[PDB]
C-alpha cells in the first residue's frame, strides 16, 4: 500500500502524509450506539482524507464512505499443509501392480 | 540393515527347512535336505539359480514358497533401485550458464558489495539479469561480499553451495592458481574492455591507439594473455 | 452444516492461529481464508502450507474516500489507469513473490512387509509339521 | 556332529551363551548411537527403553524413550500404532528371552528321564522359535527407528544371539535325529 | 451445462486372454487325443 | 572341465543347470559365481533402462584444441579474408596446427 | 516407457505455458487481450508477447 500510495499521489499530483490508524481496525458499526470505528470512522468523522489500505468493499461500508474500483480481487481459498513425503506402508511392495 | 536382515532371514529359512524336513522320524531318508543341503537350497533360491532338489513335504514346500516370494520381491527391488539410481544420476545437469543458475536455488550466488559488476545487475533490462538481482537483494544472509579475495575463499569454503560472479579475466586466472579447486562456467554476461589511458590532448594518443591495434592483429596480445594465464 | 456440527469446534479465534493449526495437524486440518492472505503465507518460511482450489466467492479491496470529497473521482480513475497499465500487478508480484522466502537407498521399512510374511510362513510351516508329527504319533 | 557327551555340553553352553547374550541385549541400553535430545541436539547412546546422554552438558543422565509422543502427534493408521506398541513393549525380544529360558530348562530336564526323547525336539523347536522372535524384534526395532546413526554393542549382542540360537537349534534337532536312530538300530537287532 | 501410478489390469489384460486361450487349447488338444485313443482301442478290442 | 564350463555358462545366463556341485568347495565356487552373476545382470538391466529413459547427445568438438587433435571432422575458413589470415599468421601451437 | 509416462506432466499455468513450444497459443486479432500482453512488463508475460 505504501507503493500504491506513492503511485496514487503521483497520478493526482498531491502531497500526502502516511499514518497508521490508532484503533487498528478496518471498520465496523456499533450495534447499540451506532458509532463507526477503525479506518471507516477516520474517513467518516474526518480524521483523514483517504484510506489506501486493504479495505474490503462491502454493502455496509459503501453506504457511509465512497470506494474506488477494486485494485485487487480475492476470495475465500483453502489452505492445506504441503503434501510432504509419505512414509511407505508395511505392505508397500505390492504398489507397482494394482490389487 | 536390509542386507543384514537378508542374511538373518536366509539363516532362519535354512534352519527351519532342515527342521521341518528331518525332525519327524515318520518321514525317515526320504528327503535329501540336511542342514548342508538346506543352506544350499536357500542360497540357490535367493540367487534364482537352478536347484538339484526341491522340498516335497507340505511344510517344506511352504518354506520354499515363502522364501521364493521374498527372493523375487528383493531381487526386483534391487534391480529397480539400481535403475532409479542410474537414471537419476543420468539426468543430473550441471549449471553451465547464467540461465541455469537463475532457474535454480540450491546453489547460492552473490557479487561484490561495491563495484561495476554489482551495479550492472541493478540497472539491467534482460530477463535473467533482473531475476538474479531480485534474488540476491532479498536473501538472508546477504550473498554480497565486501571484498573479492574474501569472496573467492567463500566458493571453496562452501563446497559448491556458493557461486561467485566476477570479471572473466580474474576468473580464468584464479582458476589457474593453486589448489585449482575452482572453475569458470558459462559465458560472459556483458562485454567490457581494458584500455590504455592517456591525458586529453596528449601526443601519445594516436600512436598508442595504432600500437594496440597492431599488437592485436599480429597476435602479440593473444600471445601475452596465454603466456601469463595458461603457460604460467 | 459440517463445521457447526463438529467436535471439537473447528473455529479459530484469530487468523494467525489458524495458520499454526494447519502446521500442527500434519494435513488433518484445512483452513479457509482470503486468497491474498493465503498466497502471502505460502511464500513465507518454512513454506509448508499451500493454496488449493479456486476462490469460493469474489471480493475486492478498494481505496476509501469520504462521501462528498473532491479526491473521490481522480482516485477512481487512478486505480483503473494503473490496473490497465500493469502497475497493480507488478506491485502484487513485488511484495508477494519477489520478496517471498520460497536417489536414496531402499530402507528396511520398504520390505518389512515381505519380511513379516516370510517369518509368518516359517512359523506356519513349523506349526504344520508339528501338527503332522503329533497326529502320526497319536 | 559326533559322539554324545560333547554334543550335550556344546548344546548346553550354546544355550547359556545365547540366553546371556539376549538378556544383556535387552538389559543394556546401547543399541543406537544417534543425535537426539537427551533431556541442544547431542549424540546419545540409545537402547530399547531409555535413551541416554553422551558427550553433552550432563553426561550419564538417562531418560526413557518417547514411544507415544504427546502435543499433537498428528496420529496415523492403526498399523503404525501397533508398530509403536510392539516397539515399546518389545514383546518379541522378551518372547525370545522367554523361549531361550524355556529351551534351557528343557535341555536341563533331559538329564532326568532321558527316555522321553521328545524333550530334545521341544528344545530344538523352542530355540528355532527364539531365533525367529529375535529376527522379528530386530526388524520391528529398525522399522520403528526409521521414522547419522550407528548401532551399539547390545544390538550386535542380540544379533549374535540369533545366530547362536539357530546353531544350537540345529544341534538340538540333530541330537533328536540320532536318538531315534538308536531306537531303530536296536529294534532290528 | 451439457458436460494412476500403479499398473492397471488394462495394461496386462492381453496376456491374461492369451493364457486362458492357451489353457482352452491345451484342454481341447488333450480331449482330442483321448477321443482318438479311445476310438482306436474300441475297434482293436 | 567341459561340464564345468557348461555349468558356469548356464549359471551366468540364469538358465538352470543339469548338475549342481555337491562338495563344500564346489558349492562355495557356485555361490560366489551366482552372486557375481546376479549383480552383473541386474547392473546390465539397470544401465540399459537408464540409457533408454534419458537420451544424452554430445558434440565431438567442445573446444578449439579438440578440433585440431582429431582428423575425422574437416574444418576450413573463407577463401580470402580476416579469418583465414588469422590462422596464417598465428604463432600459438594450437592454431598453427590447424592452419 | 513407464518412467517417461510418469515424468509427463500436462500444462498447468501460463508460466509452464510460456516455456514450452510444442503447443502454440494466440489471442484475438484485437481487443483488450493483446494490449494486455503488449503493455505487460512482467517477464513471464513479456516473453509470451
Amino acid at each position: 500500500c505504501v507503493d500504491l500510495a506513492a503511485e496514487i499521489a503521483k497520478h493526482c499530483g498531491f502531497k500526502y502524509k502516511l499514518t497508521i490508524v490508532g484503533d487498528g481496525k478496518y471498520g465496523a458499526r456499533d450495534a447499540d450506539t451506532k458509532i463507526w470505528n477503525g479506518m471507516v470512522g477516520e474517513l467518516v468523522y474526518g480524521k483523514a482524507d483517504i484510506a489506501i489500505a486493504p479495505l474490503t468493499i462491502t454493502l455496509v461500508r459503501e453506504e457511509v464512505i465512497d470506494f474506488s474500483k477494486p485494485f485487487m480481487s480475492l476470495g475465500i481459498s483453502i489452505m492445506i499443509k504441503k503434501p510432504q513425503k509419505s512414509k511407505p506402508g508395511v505392505f508397500s511392495f505390492l504398489d507397482p501392480l494394482a490389487y | 540393515e536390509i542386507w543384514m536382515c537378508i542374511v538373518f532371514a536366509y539363516i532362519g529359512v535354512s534352519v527351519v527347512l532342515f527342521l521341518v524336513s528331518r525332525f519327524s522320524p515318520y518321514e525317515w531318508s526320504t528327503n535329501e535336505f540336511g542342514i548342508f543341503n538346506s543352506l544350499w537350497f536357500s542360497l540357490g533360491a535367493f540367487m534364482q539359480q537352478g536347484c538339484d532338489i526341491s522340498p516335497r513335504s507340505l511344510s517344506g514346500r511352504i518354506v520354499g514358497g515363502v522364501w521364493w516370494f521374498f527372493t523375487l520381491i528383493i531381487i526386483s527391488s534391487y534391480t529397480a533401485n539400481l535403475a532409479a539410481f542410474l537414471t537419476v544420476e543420468r539426468m543430473v545437469s550441471p549449471i553451465e550458464s547464467a540461465e541455469d543458475l537463475s532457474k535454480q536455488t540450491e546453489i547460492a550466488y552473490g557479487t561484490l558489495d561495491s563495484g561495476s559488476t554489482k551495479e550492472f545487475f541493478r540497472r539491467s533490462k534482460i530477463a535473467v539479469f533482473d531475476k538474479m538481482w531480485t534474488y540476491m537483494r532479498s536473501a538472508e544472509p546477504s550473498v554480497f561480499v565486501r571484498t573479492t579475495a574474501e569472496g573467492v575463499a567463500r566458493v571453496r569454503k562452501s563446497k559448491g553451495k556458493y557461486a561467485y560472479l566476477l570479471e572473466s579475466t580474474m576468473n580464468e586466472y584464479i582458476e589457474q592458481r593453486k589448489p585449482c579447486d575452482t572453475m569458470k562456467v558459462g559465458g560472459n554476461l556483458d562485454s567490457k574492455g581494458y584500455d590504455i589511458a592517456t591525458p586529453k590532448g596528449s601526443s601519445l594518443g594516436t600512436p598508442v591507439n595504432l600500437a594496440v591495434l597492431k599488437l592485436s592483429e599480429q597476435g602479440v596480445l593473444d600471445k601475452l594473455k596465454n603466456k601469463w594465464w595458461y603457460d604460467k | 452444516t459440517y463445521m457447526r456440527s463438529a467436535e471439537p469446534s473447528v473455529f479459530v479465534r484469530t487468523t494467525a492461529e489458524g495458520v499454526a493449526r494447519v502446521r500442527k495437524s500434519k494435513g488433518k486440518y484445512a483452513y479457509l481464508l482470503e486468497s491474498t492472505m493465503n498466497e502471502y503465507i505460502e511464500q513465507r518460511k518454512p513454506c509448508d502450507t499451500m493454496k488449493v482450489g479456486g476462490n469460493l466467492d469474489s471480493k475486492g479491496y478498494d481505496i476509501a474516500t469520504p462521501k462528498g470529497s473532491s479526491l473521490g473521482t481522480p482516485v477512481n480513475l487512478a486505480v483503473l489507469k494503473l490496473s490497465e497499465q500493469g502497475v497493480l500487478d507488478k506491485l502484487k508480484n513485488k511484495w508477494w513473490y519477489d520478496k517471498g522466502e520460497c536417489t536414496s537407498a531402499l530402507s528396511l521399512s520398504n520390505v518389512a512387509g515381505v519380511f513379516y510374511i516370510l517369518v509368518g510362513g516359517l512359523g506356519l510351516a513349523m506349526l504344520v509339521a508339528l501338527i503332522e508329527f503329533c497326529y502320526k504319533s497319536r | 556332529l559326533f559322539d554324545r557327551g560333547v554334543q550335550m555340553l556344546l548344546t548346553t553352553v550354546g544355550a547359556f551363551a545365547a540366553f546371556s547374550l539376549m538378556t544383556i541385549a535387552v538389559g543394556t541400553d546401547y543399541w543406537l548411537y544417534s543425535r537426539g535430545v537427551c533431556k541442544e541436539e547431542v549424540m546419545t547412546h540409545s537402547g530399547l527403553w531409555r535413551t541416554c546422554c553422551l558427550e553433552g552438558n550432563f553426561k550419564g543422565l538417562c531418560k526413557q524413550i518417547d514411544h507415544f509422543p504427546e502435543d499433537a502427534d498428528y496420529e496415523a493408521d492403526t498399523a503404525e500404532y501397533f508398530l509403536r506398541a510392539v516397539r515399546a513393549s518389545s514383546i518379541f525380544p522378551i518372547l525370545s528371552v522367554i523361549l531361550l529360558f524355556m529351551g534351557g530348562l528343557c535341555i536341563a530336564a533331559s538329564e532326568f528321564y532321558k527316555t522321553r526323547h521328545n524333550i530334545i525336539l521341544s528344545a530344538g523347536i523352542f530355540f528355532v522359535s527364539a531365533g525367529l522372535s529375535n529376527i522379528i524384534g530386530i526388524i520391528v526395532y529398525i522399522s520403528a527407528n526409521a521414522g547419522s546413526y550407528s548401532y551399539g554393542w547390545s544390538f550386535y549382542f542380540g544379533a549374535l544371539s540369533f545366530i547362536i540360537a539357530e546353531m544350537v537349534g540345529v544341534l538340538a534337532v540333530h541330537m533328536f535325529i540320532d536318538r531315534h536312530k538308536q531306537l531303530r538300530a536296536t529294534a532290528r537287532a | 451445462g451439457e458436460c494412476t501410478s500403479a499398473l492397471s489390469l488394462s495394461n496386462v489384460a492381453g496376456v491374461f486372454y492369451i493364457l486362458v486361450g492357451g489353457l482352452g487349447l491345451a484342454m481341447l488338444v488333450a480331449l482330442i487325443e483321448f477321443c482318438y485313443k479311445s476310438r482306436a482301442e474300441a475297434k482293436r478290442m
